[PDB]
Formats: structure tokens, C-alpha cells, sequence
């Protein structure tokens, strides 16, 4: 008989399925994933000049609510925001609120910078309430002033304010608008005249009126004061008037997430849930991320074939 | 499958054969061995290296909101946002199955390929000295001991050696 | 082509088989016949089959109307609208001429590769008992009846019983 | 001398072209085609909860125009509008009318509750109009009430109405502020006063005022949430609602021209009709609605069923 | 590679044949020549001039711009753009490396294949009266003059005039 | 003693590296590029009947401000826009500006037709501004008139306004609203009286209160064919002497760069021309045209030849 030389390959007792472009059920020796399920339950901030805001919601930091006292200044390269954050400690509502919310998230910190409002002996600017409580006793938002009579009954008197942008960038002016619940609330404050609030610059024009209809409400609105320019807010009663106004600094990654900081670890993808931090493509853990992320897929799976078909014995 | 070895005139694989990928069986009078391959296995190491060094990545794109998950967002651009991303999200669920099934289609060719090459690198070493059986086997015609043997799977066989007595063999 | 056979060794293919993709024809003493083969035409079938039920599918992604086909749309967003929807159609539009481009090219290849590997079965089964015409074709050099035509196709011709007169009519 | 076996491959005499990476003319045995052409000019509605809303335009079905009398309720897993349909039978529009017509058109179905509002012996609360014929003669949007005064040209009082959504979901209200025509016109509904239609909730607020210039009805809406109540104080010039609605879960929208089918199912839509496809892509239009083919600037994409065709 | 002939058997490339991509050296009594193959070198670059044809272009699809360079854009809907922008980028980096890797790994083996498609045309004409040496040469035996070498160029070569002296110098 | 014959492939010196799907290093006998990366500094207007706008903006256009007043009809299929360019010689802003200044950019061409309102004796339509100067002298947008009372102090009179749209296309019509700088200047244009303007027409209806330093602010619509769209004011209402059609299709081009007309280009962007043959490009993101598609990529070699495998 001849003597033989046989060639041949390698196989494995248990092999894996995977899908190729002619065959859906095609075993080979191995595979591996690319498609990440599983997400780390944490904000992995390590390498990241972050602030987390907590029980501050953005829109807190240029009012100053009592929630966001450590947060009315900073810088940062990261910002993360928490569900059911306080925005109002007083009830009211901000116009065009979501704008202005997606703006603060932008941005790479915050400073502020003083009107220099100064109001006359007839007002009383030092207004306080029960609803926003700091250090103990009653007080207001620590960025606004709210103006009101000094004698209860008397008319408030024809006041101009005018803010002057002396910065190179444009400057964030945030001001509210009391709305009395009864007239008889409306006339301690404000006196009996009827009340017309004006703001004014060279990008901006408009009128505000109070509405009379166990507490008020303030409503607050915004608009953004140019290098060079100025703003006048001209009143009798019923503006809440900024002390300060905000300038947003540069760049930021901002996050809204529900878990907690770890500064162990690094991480250059975040979602609400938490972290990923996989080497793989894809993903499908939530198709709302943010940073440099693998790519949302609506796939449980996709094996990579790392090896020749399993033929086994 | 496309070259013919694995799956296809080779009947299976070895899973005795555990230090390489591809190897040699051989049988004469001294008894029975098995040796693996280390040229082919490694082409076929580094060339699957190759694919996850270029597939196992994402890109460098800073990507920030558009959807707000705690409050609400105005509702004609958020159904724009919406149409986008899950327009974005088929891209991508296509991309990925074709990528990985094409891939897969190429790998598993490819491992098909080397196999062969070896096989006919051997077939053109013993020359006329030997024949093919049809199952990967080559039925040598002629005395081939360990040292013989050896020679085939290191690429020193010189057949001119061995010719007269396979001719004679062959033939009658 | 890849493979060499289809549009290659083998000159044209055969209008009057209808029964198969790959076959035989053969001549001798008796006449002659035609035959299919049955495995190398399934596999062919099976693996286009394989592509038809991937590519030939729609994905389950619900899509709502983002813009109104009887009122008017504010002109910045209907321009965001048309210039996400331009780009999403470019890229299925390239996406769609690579995908078929790439699988037709990969069918052809496949088909010419079943021919090339029924046609390497068959050179080894006959061993030194035929030779190559170089036209797709076995010259045998021994009587082959229709009997033993047929265990050439079914896989069962054993090349030993033939051997000493095929390898005397070799050599002449 | 020898005898022969010879292997080769099927051909066809009518081979088909197909595009590779290499070849633009390659001839092939046998090719399907990948991009869909031809589409059904009908709405295929089989195994579908559907309502085809005809004449009658979505906003329609809130405020309760003559021409919506048989869609103002109803459940639908997919709701159809057609082209010139009739939202508004008394001159006027909505502000901001699109919003609502897309939230309309997402939902899947609708029902009606009751706001309550009573009003004073003072003010007449059946003010009907020609414009709106309902069955033989004058009048008015079925969910609101025109509030005119009683006595011609007295004075419409200053009037308080509020509704609490005891729902635990959230509720669509409309209302309506009347334009008058004339001064005249003015004096005679709502008297000599200054008219202020102020409406107030912990959402939404704002105020308006009739300008004086065959009138107007121009409309306005806000979402009243779980618990929250919503206060309308005016003085002449409101339209008030009788009935708030709820927008049921969620529904498709189709826009088109073309006529209803029962007998045929598809998951596929656009305003010529349906496309009822297995096919991955399509070039009859990029407005689609459903889980639809993908739309591509081609007119056909040969995919290669076969091998290469060499004949003779 | 796939087809194991280009950086495969073939041990490497020549650089003094300008006139073609494949091609032959000969040996015999009147001395050595070379010579390029138009077929197969035609077959190779008109396969890559069909691939420049397909990738070399641009869509057709007018593109209006949606992003002010002079004024400020909505801060919601340019925020939305970015977001689709660059996304539609990592989708075209994506599809451009994965399209040219994918060509020039098919590039490649096209080529390879051509290499080993001439290789076996010349292995069946020349039939039993030459043998392969393994490194892509093919040792004749018998008398192979200037005209017999163009005629296994050319494609004319009848292996029955040789043949009686070609078994015989092979036998020994 | 046996002849040979030897199969090879040709090879190269110098060889070039390309990626495959297996290596990131793989040589080649030959490559060529498929990313542009170089762009011409240059506005290519070759075969193109082109407008330079230069100092004036696309909306100066419509309400012919000074800077405009060459560009205030024409026809083109290229607008070509630039930087700090003049739309508003007033102090004010339009409404939906850049829903406008898109519209103009894809238009190729503007035609004015005259609206022929009129007004009585006790309105002065000739209002001129020093903020608006044009041959050395106070004037204003030379398609708009600002009204106001013939007298100081006297009350605007109600003015009824209609305009149809006589043509078998649509019709772009504008107008300003001015809002005073304190209550004295309103009472010395308009009066006493308390002002409303209304603008009304079939696919329209809208409000405007003049709010009471000064800036005239711009609204705009479309008017269709055999439409009517009718104005009602009583101060404050700065009305159209013109109306403006858009007519057909051009590219709008938003760049510094300066016009050539010996070269010729599809795709343009701020840096200037793009005249590749190539499918993909490298220079920007934001183009406009029938462009190669921007990858974020310096080069990717497609190879033209088999692998090179030197002696
Ligand atoms: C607007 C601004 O940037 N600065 C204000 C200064 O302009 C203003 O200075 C006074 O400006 C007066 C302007 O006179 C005209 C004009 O604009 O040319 C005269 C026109 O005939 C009149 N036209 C009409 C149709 O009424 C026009 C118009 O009333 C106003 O523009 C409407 O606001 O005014 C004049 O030149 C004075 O001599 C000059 O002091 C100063 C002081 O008021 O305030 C700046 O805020
Ligand atoms: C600036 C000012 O006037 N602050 C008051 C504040 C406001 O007047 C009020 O919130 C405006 O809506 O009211 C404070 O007292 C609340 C008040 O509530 C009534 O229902 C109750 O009858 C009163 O006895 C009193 O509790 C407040 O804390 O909000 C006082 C504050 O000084
Ligand atoms: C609630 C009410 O007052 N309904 C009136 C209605 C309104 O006064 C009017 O629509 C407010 O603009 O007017 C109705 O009469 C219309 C009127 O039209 C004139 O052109 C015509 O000369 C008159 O004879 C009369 O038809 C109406 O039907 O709209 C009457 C309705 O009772
Ligand atoms: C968005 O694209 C659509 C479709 O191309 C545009 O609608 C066309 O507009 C032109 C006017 O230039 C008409 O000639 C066509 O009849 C319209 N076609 C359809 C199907 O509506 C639309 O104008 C584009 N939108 C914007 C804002 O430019
Ligand atoms: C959208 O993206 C562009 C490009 O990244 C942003 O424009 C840049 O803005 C920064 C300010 O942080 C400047 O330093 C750059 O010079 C700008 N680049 C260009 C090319 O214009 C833009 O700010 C982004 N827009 C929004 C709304 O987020
Ligand atoms: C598949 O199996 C191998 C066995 O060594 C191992 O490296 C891994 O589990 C898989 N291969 C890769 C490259 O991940
Ligand atoms: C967008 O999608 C989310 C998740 O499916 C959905 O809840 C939301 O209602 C959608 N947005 C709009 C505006 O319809
Ligand atoms: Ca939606
Ligand atoms: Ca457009």
C-alpha cells in the first residue's frame, strides 16, 4: 500500500451561528459582538471639569433660586441635569422656557454681571416671600429684585432702569412680571393706577401689562442685550427687575441623566441611564445619546465571524 | 463553498487539531502523526486581526441634545427630529447587517482559500510522485519515513529524489 | 472571471439543458447523453435564494408625514425638510446601486466557482485514468459505458478497476 | 479514439443586463428588480379601523362644523383628509392651525366632554348664522356657543367662566373671538363698552380684543392638563365652548385624493395611493407615510437571480 | 492571497515588463526572451477602468444651503442641523472607507485570479508533455524552439506533435 | 534537460500603500485619490448670467433700500450674497427673515408691479428719514411710503388700501409697521386716536398695534393669483408703492470670495469653488450646489493595480 500525507483543518465541538449574505443559519468555529447591550449605571466623570446641578434646574442659576445657591457662577466643561429640578421656588413660568433651558446646557459656564439699578425712597425693593426660604427666614430670587410701595396703598412712582452692555459679547437679561391675585392685593403693592410696564433696546421692543386673577404668580421673560447696547425698562409697578444679569461662557457638553457621578472612570458617551464606555460600533441600549457615541441600531445582536466554517466530526 | 476545500472535498475538520488552524496528517510504516501549519494559520490570524482593528470602532463626533428627556419640546420640529433620527437609525440597522454578513461571507471564503493553497503548495512539492484521492490525501508512491514526511511540511521535499522509485511504482 | 470557468476554460453554456444550472454531457461507442447535476445546482439556488430573503424586505420603522400635502409650510423648515430628505435619498440611492453592483458581482463569482468545483470532482475521481482537453472536457482512456458514465456522475466510479488499461492506452 | 464526459453550465437564447462593480453591460440568465415603479391609485384600508373624512377638515371634527356632524366622535387606528375639506363654515381661522391639525392627524380617535357653562338671563346663548346651514335653517359650530346679548344694543355683562379637566388625561379646548364688521354691528351684539376676552390657567394665559373692521371668527386652543382649571373672563366678543375634547392614543395620518379599498391591505402610503410592495425600494414619490419602501432616484436595479449568460 | 499566485507561488513581480501586467520568460536552446499577455492584461484593466467609471462621480441632486454664514440662525433649528449634519458625515466616512476598502481588497484578487486563470490555461495546453516546478513555471521535455514558445503564447500549441517525445524524456 | 517556460506579473520601484478590508498597509503598483482636498479661493461664473448683490442684502431688494437701488429688479441663476451686506437703512427687522432671505436666494429674478395705492389730502405719503439717505438728501425704502397726518397733532384718517393680483403668478408683497419712540412723536404723526392696522386677504389675516427708541419693523406674505389683499389702518402703517414676483429658479451663494468668469463650477461654499470630478471632498461640510459629499477624511487611495511585490 502507498503511505498518505493528509491536509485539513481545525473544528470545535460547540460553534456559533452567524449571517452571512447567502446564508442566515451558518456555523462557524467563533464570532464576537458588535452590537453593545449593557450600559454602566453611572455618570463616569474622571478627566471632566463637571457640575452637577442636583435638585437646580438651569434656568435656577440665572434667576438664583434658593436650590441653585452654590451654581449661580462657575466654569465647566460638563453639565449634568437631574429629573424634577427646581426651577421656581415662587410659582410662575419663563417664556419660551425650553429655548432658553437648551442655551444654559450649551454653554461652558456662567458669570454675572450687576445692573446698578438703584430705585428711589418710594419703592421698596427688598420684596420677600414664605415660597423661596433661605438661611431660615423668608426671602426672593437671589438675581431679581422684586419692587413694590413703601407706604401700602400708595401709587408707585414712573421709574426708569437702563442697563448698559459694556462687555465685547452679548449679555443674557432675564425679568419678571407680577400678575396680583385679587385687586385688592394689586392696590397694597402697586397703588390704584393702572400699571404698564415697557422694555426697550435697539433688538428688543415690548409692553407688558399685569392681569389681575393662596398666592400670585410671577412670570418671567428673556432676551439677549448686544456689545455696545442698552436696555430700558420703564415701570410703575408690577416688574420684578434683575440686579444682575448672566453672560454664558464657551462650550459645554450638557447631560440629563438620572445616575450618579463616579470620578474614577473615564467615559466620552452618557444617556439617561447611565454610561457607555464599550469598544464596539453599535448599540442599542437608547436611541437619545450624547457625546462621542457608538452608532443606535435596531438590532438584540450581530456576530462577527472570527473564524472559518465549524464542519465538526 | 467558493474554494472548493472546506466544507466541500475536505469531509471535516479535526478537533484534535488544537495549536493551528490548518495541519498534516500523515501514515507510513513508522505509525501515524498530526502537525500543524504556522505560515497559513497565522495568514489567516492577522488577515481576521485586520478586520476588527477596522471594524471594533466609533467615530470621533461630538454629538449634543436635540430631545430634552425631562420636559416637553415644541411638537413640529420635534416630529422633524423624530422622521430624522429614526430615518438615521434605518441607515445605520442597514449598514450593520450588511457590513457583518458581508464580512462573514469574506472571512469564511477566505479561510477556504488559504486551506487550498496549501493544498496545492503540497500537490506542486511531491510533483509526480504522489496522487490525490480526492479527500485533501496525497497517496505517495514511494518509502516516506518522519524525516520524508517532515521535508513535505517544511517545503525541503526535493522529488528528484524520489522519483525512480515512484515512477516504477505508479506505472505497474 | 474569478474562477475561470463560465465565460472561461469552458467555451459557452448549453441552451438544451433545461433540467439543471451545471451538467454532463458525454460520447462514447453507444452515443451519447446528457445529464444534471443535482448538488452543485442547489447549492447555487439555495445561496441567490439566501440573498432574495435578506435584500428583497422592507424595514418595520413607522414614518409619520412631516409635511402636509394640502396647506403651507413655513419656508426655513420646509427647507431643513428638503435638504434631510435629499440627503437621506443620496445616500439609499448609493446605498441601493453598491448593495446589487456588490451581490451581482458576488452571484457570478459564486456560479463560476460551483462549476470550477463540480469540475475539480470529477478530474479527481478519474485520477490517471482521463486527461484535460483544456475545453472543459475528460478525455477517459478506456471503454465507458453508459453504466459507467453514470457512476462518474453519482459519485461512485472507482478508478482502480480501469487503471492498468487506461494507463497502457496513455501511454501507447 | 477515447471516449468523453464534458461539464458545462445552462444558457438562455433572451438573456437580461444587470449592473457589477466591474461591468455596466453584463449579461446575465435571469434578474429581479429591487426599485417599485407602480403604484395602486387607491387607499388599500383592509384589516384597518379606518375613517375617511371626505368633505369634512380634522379641526372640523373639534369645533363641530356642518360638514363634520358624522366624525365629532369615534375611535380609528388610521384617519384620512382629502384636498379643499371644510374646516370652517363662518369666515375665520385658527391660530396656529397647523399644530393642531398635525395632533389631530397623529391621534386615534376622539371623544367629547362637557365644560358646564351656565350664563346669565342677560345673555343669549343661541346665536345662530346662514353661513353655517344645519339640516333646514340657521345654525352654529355644534362644541361652541356664540354669546350675544339680549336686548339689542345693551350692554353684554362681565361674565365668569371656569372648567376643571377631571379627567386623568390631559384635554384639548378651543374657543373663538368674534371680529365684528362695523361699529354698528359692534353696538348692537355686545353693546358700547370696551370688549376684553382675557383667558387664564396655570399654563397658558393671555388676552384679546375685537378689532372693529360676512365678519370673523378667528380661533385659539391650549391643552388643559390633569386636575388644572381654566378661567374665561370676557364682556362680549367670546365664543365659548360647550364641549372640550380628548385625543385617544395614537393613529396614522394619510393625506390623498385617491378612493377607498376594502379589499386590498397595505402598510404603505402616499397622496397618489397606496404602494403595496415587497420590493426594498421605490421612485414613485418621497412623501410616504407607514413602514414603506425606501425611497431612490432610480428608475430600475437589476438584482442577478442566475449566472452569466454565453449563448450559442 | 485568494488565488495564491500573485505573492503566492509566484515568488515576485518583474520589473523590467513595461509592456504589460502579465506576461512569459522562456528558456531554451536559442536562448531566453520575454513577452506580456494582451488577454489577460486587457481582462485586468478594463475590470478597473469599469470600478474608476462607477466610484469616480458625484450625484446630480441640487443642494440649496439651509445655514446663514453672514447672521444667526434659530438657535432650536440650528441646533437640530448640526445634529443631522453631521450625522449624514459619519454616515459618507463610513460608506467611503468602507467602498474603497472593500474595491481595493476586490482589486487585488481580480488581479491574483487573472494571474492564475493564464497560469491554467498554459498547465492544459501544454497537457502531459511539460511539468509544473512550483514558482509559476512550467519545465518542457522535449524541444521547444522560438516558434513552439510563441505557439504556447499564442495559444496554438498542439501537445499531440510532441507528445511521444515528451513521455519519453519524462520516464527517463 | 528540459526547456522552460516561465509564468509572472509585472511589478514597480516605487509602489503605493492603500487599505484593504484585511490591511491597513497594503502595496500596490498603483493608487489615485478619491477626496478632494483643495479648493479654488474663487467664485467660478463661467456659463452663468450671475448677480453680485455686494453691498446689498437679498431683503434690501424687496423694499429697495439705498444700497439696493441697482438690484432692484433683474434676472440670474446665481444670487450671490455678502458679508455685513445692507438690508435695513431704518432701525427695525423683518419677521421671519431668514424664511425670506431663503426664498429670494432660490429665485431667479425679481420684477416690481405697482400696487397704485392712494391716499387723501390730510395724509402726507412722502415721509423721509436722515437715517435713509440717497443723492445727499433724506429719504426712505424706495418701494414703501411712510404715511403720516398732513398736520401735526391731527388724527390719521381711516384708509382703506387693496391691492389684486392681476398676474397668472404669485406675488410677494411687504410692508412695515412703525412703532414710535414715545407718546409725543406718535401724537405728532398720528394723533390722539388709538391705532390698528389690519392686513387681510384669503390665505391671510393679521393684527398689528404700533407698541410706544423708534424702529419700523417688517411683515410679509404671498398673494395668489386673482386674489385680493386689502389693508385698514388709521396710522402707523408704513404701505407698499411696490410688490414684488419672484420668478423661477437660481442658486443662492453665500461667500467673500471674488468672481471669476474663466473657470466653471457646480458646487460653491464661503472659501469659494469646488470643480473636482472626484466623489468625495474634505474642505467643508457646508456647500451648496451639485457637489461632492464631505467626509471627515485627508485622503482614501483606490487602487489601480495589483499588489506590488518587488525583487
Ligand atoms: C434713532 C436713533 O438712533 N437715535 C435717536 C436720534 O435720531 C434722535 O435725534 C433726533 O432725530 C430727529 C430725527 O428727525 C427725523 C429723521 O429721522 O430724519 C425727521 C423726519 O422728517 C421725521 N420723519 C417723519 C416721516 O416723521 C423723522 C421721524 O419723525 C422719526 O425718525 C420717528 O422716530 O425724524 C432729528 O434729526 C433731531 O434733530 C435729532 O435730535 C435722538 C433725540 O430724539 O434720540 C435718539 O435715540
Ligand atoms: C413683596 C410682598 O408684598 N411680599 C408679601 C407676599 C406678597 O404680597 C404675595 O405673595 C403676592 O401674591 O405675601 C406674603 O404673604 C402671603 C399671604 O398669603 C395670604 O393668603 C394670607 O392671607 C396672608 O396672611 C399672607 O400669608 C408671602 O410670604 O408670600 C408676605 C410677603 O411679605
Ligand atoms: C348671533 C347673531 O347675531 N347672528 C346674526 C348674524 C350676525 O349678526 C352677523 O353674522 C355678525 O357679523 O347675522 C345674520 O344675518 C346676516 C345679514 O347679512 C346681511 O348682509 C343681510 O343684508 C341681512 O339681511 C342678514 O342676512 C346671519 O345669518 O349671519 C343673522 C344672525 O341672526
Ligand atoms: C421642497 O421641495 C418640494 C418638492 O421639490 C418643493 O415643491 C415644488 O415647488 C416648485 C416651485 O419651485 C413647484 O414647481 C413644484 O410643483 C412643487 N412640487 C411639489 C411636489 O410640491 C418645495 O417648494 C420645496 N420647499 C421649499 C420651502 O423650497
Ligand atoms: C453649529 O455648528 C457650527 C460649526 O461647529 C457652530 O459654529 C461655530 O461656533 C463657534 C462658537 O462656539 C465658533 O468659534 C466657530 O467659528 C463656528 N464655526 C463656524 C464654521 O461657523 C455653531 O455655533 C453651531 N450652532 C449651534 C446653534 O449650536
Ligand atoms: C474567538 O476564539 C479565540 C480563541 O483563541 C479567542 O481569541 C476569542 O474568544 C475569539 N477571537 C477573537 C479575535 O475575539
Ligand atoms: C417623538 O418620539 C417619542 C418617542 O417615541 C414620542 O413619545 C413623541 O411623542 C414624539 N414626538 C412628537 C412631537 O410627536
Ligand atoms: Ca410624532
Ligand atoms: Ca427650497
Amino acid at each position: 500500500d502507498p503511505d498518505k500525507i493528509c491536509l485539513g483543518h481545525h473544528a470545535v465541538a460547540n460553534g456559533t451561528i452567524v449571517k452571512t449574505l447567502t446564508n442566515e443559519q451558518e456555523e462557524v468555529t467563533n464570532a464576537t459582538e458588535t452590537v453593545e447591550s449593557t450600559s454602566l449605571n453611572r455618570l463616569c466623570m474622571k478627566g471632566r471639569n463637571h457640575k452637577d446641578l442636583g435638585n437646580c434646574h438651569p434656568i435656577g442659576m440665572l434667576i438664583g433660586t434658593p436650590a441653585c445657591d452654590l451654581h449661580l457662577t462657575g466654569t465647566w466643561d460638563t453639565l449634568i441635569e437631574r429629573k424634577n429640578a427646581i426651577a421656581y421656588c415662587y410659582p410662575g413660568a419663563t417664556v419660551n422656557e425650553e429655548a432658553l433651558r437648551q442655551k444654559i446646557m450649551e454653554s461652558g459656564g456662567i458669570s454675572k454681571i450687576n445692573t446698578g439699578f438703584t430705585y428711589g425712597s418710594s419703592i421698596n425693593s427688598a420684596g420677600t416671600t414664605k415660597a423661596c426660604m433661605r438661611n431660615g427666614g423668608n426671602s426672593f430670587y437671589a438675581e431679581l429684585k422684586w419692587l413694590v410701595s413703601k407706604n401700602k396703598g400708595q401709587n408707585f412712582p414712573q421709574t426708569t432702569n437702563t442697563y448698559r452692555n459694556a462687555d465685547t459679547a452679548e449679555h443674557l437679561i432675564m425679568w419678571g412680571i407680577h400678575h396680583p391675585s385679587s385687586t385688592q392685593e394689586k392696590n397694597d403693592l402697586y397703588g390704584t393706577q393702572s400699571l404698564s410696564i415697557s422694555v426697550g433696546s435697539s433688538t428688543y421692543k415690548n409692553n407688558f401689562v399685569p392681569v389681575v386673577g393662596g398666592l400670585s404668580r410671577i412670570d418671567f421673560h428673556w432676551t439677549l442685550v448686544q456689545p455696545g447696547d442698552k436696555i430700558t425698562f420703564s415701570h410703575n409697578g408690577g416688574l420684578i427687575a434683575p440686579s444682575r444679569v448672566s453672560k454664558l461662557i464657551g462650550r459645554g457638553l450638557g447631560i440629563q441623566s438620572e445616575a450618579p457621578i463616579d470620578n474614577s472612570c473615564e467615559s466620552k458617551c452618557f444617556w439617561r441611564g447611565g454610561s457607555i464606555n464599550t469598544r464596539l460600533p453599535f448599540q442599542n441600549l437608547s436611541p437619545r445619546t450624547v457625546g462621542q457615541c457608538p452608532k443606535y441600531v435596531n438590532k438584540k445582536s450581530l456576530m462577527l465571524a472570527t473564524g472559518m466554517r465549524n464542519v465538526p466530526e | 463553498g467558493l474554494f472548493g476545500a472546506i466544507a466541500g472535498f475536505i469531509e471535516n475538520g479535526w478537533e484534535g487539531m488544537v495549536d493551528g488552524w490548518y495541519g498534516f496528517r500523515h501514515q507510513n510504516a513508522q505509525g501515524t502523526g498530526q502537525a500543524a501549519d504556522y505560515k497559513s494559520t497565522q495568514a489567516a490570524i492577522d488577515q481576521i486581526t485586520g478586520k476588527l482593528n477596522r471594524i471594533i470602532k466609533k467615530t470621533n463626533t461630538e454629538f449634543e441634545s436635540i430631545e430634552s428627556e425631562f420636559s416637553e419640546i415644541d411638537h413640529q420640529i420635534g416630529n422633524v427630529i423624530n422622521w430624522t433620527k429614526d430615518s438615521i437609525t434605518d441607515i445605520w440597522t442597514y449598514q450593520a447587517e450588511l457590513l457583518v454578513a458581508m464580512e462573514n461571507q469574506h472571512t469564511i471564503d477566505m479561510a477556504d482559500s488559504e486551506m487550498l493553497n496549501l493544498y496545492e503548495r503540497v500537490r506542486k512539492q511531491l510533483r509526480q510522485n504522489a496522487e490525490e484521492d480526492g479527500k485533501g490525501c496525497f497517496e505517495i508512491y514511494h518509502a516516506c519515513d518522519d524525516s520524508c514526511m517532515e521535508s513535505i511540511r517544511n517545503n525541503t521535499y526535493d522529488h528528484s529524489q524520489y522519483r525512480e522509485e515512484a515512477l516504477l511504482n505508479r506505472l505497474n
